[PDB]
């Protein structure tokens, strides 16, 4: 029934949504929003060192 | 969004960068234009003198 009601499948657009919640009006870019996803709260800069 | 900085980088991020002779083309039509008023000026009543 979801599908039903939405039909994204797709990963990009996960990407893309994943920019858009965390960079809301924010223009999507591809390493933009990847870089974002992973260097957010999986880089060692981050994750101070401690 | 509240956000003037949004606002105002989505308005800037319309306009692009037009680069290597609209620089100096700019700078032309705009030495161009001052030419002509000084034409103008040369072609003068009492309000130059």
């Amino acid at each position: 029934e979801t599908l039903r009601v939405d039909p994204t499948n797709d990963r990009l657009s996960a990407l893309v949504e994943i920019y858009r919640m965390m960079r809301p009006g924010e223009p999507p870019t591809r390493e933009a929003a990847e870089s974002l996803f992973e260097n957010l709260f999986f880089s060692e800069d981050r994750y101070d060192l401690s | 969004t509240t956000d003037p900085v949004r606002m105002y980088m989505r308005e800037m991020g319309t306009v692009e960068l037009l680069t290597r002779e609209g620089e100096i083309d700019i700078a032309k039509r705009i030495e161009d234009g001052i030419n002509q008023v000084q034409c103008s000026v040369a072609e003068y009543p009492e309000a130059i003198t």
